């Protein structure tokens, strides 16, 4: 059901709601704007992954745990060179805190339904 | 052409890899221990942290100073 997360990712870039990056996450989590956060795994971030899980566990913050950093960078699309073909060289992002302003979408409802169960 | 005095260099930015972890302290449980002072300015609510220098505190963009 990750194609729904890709639709919410698109609506958060187009309306430009996602305040991505762990420094901007620390700001957005402290200023209480967050609804959904996506996070990579199985990388050399031993105490760092404990920090972001503790910040997400502070007050009313959701979690998506993908395993790859580079695939998360590919999804958000930070270095999409030659879209007509394959992207050349994209960076591996960790913590992207999305906040859809234009929530009128087919995807936000089914992800909220997943978080309700 | 040739000059007398040796050249002046530019200030190189002392860039830090993972500068976010230093600002907080992770607990054994799912809570936090916020080390550095939060900015009491109107522009930035409670998200922006102040500097922790050796003898006073400072915030960057609102440019607010507090001596002991």
């Amino acid at each position: 059901v990750n194609t729904a997360l890709q639709e919410v990712l698109k609506t958060a870039l187009i309306h430009d709601g996602l305040a991505r990056g762990i420094r901007e996450a620390a700001k957005a989590l402290d200023k209480r704007q967050a609804h959904l956060c996506v996070l990579a795994s199985n990388c050399d971030e031993p105490m760092y992954v404990k920090l972001v899980e503790a910040l997400c566990a502070e007050h009313q913050i959701n979690l998506i745990k993908v395993d790859d950093n580079k695939k998360l960078g590919e999804w958000v699309g930070l270095c999409k060179i030659d879209r007509e073909g394959k992207p050349r060289k994209v960076v591996g992002c960790s913590c992207v805190v999305v906040k859809d302003y234009g929530k009128e979408s087919q995807a936000k409802d089914v992800i909220e339904e997943y978080f309700k169960c | 052409k040739s000059y007398t005095t040796p050249k002046k260099n530019k200030h190189k930015r002392k860039k830090v890899k993972l500068a976010v972890l230093k600002y907080y302290k992770v607990d054994e449980n799912g809570k936090i221990s916020r080390l550095r002072r939060e900015c009491p300015s109107d522009e930035c609510g409670a998200g922006v942290f102040m500097a922790s220098h050796f003898d006073r505190h400072y915030c960057g963009k609102c440019c607010l100073t507090y001596c002991f």
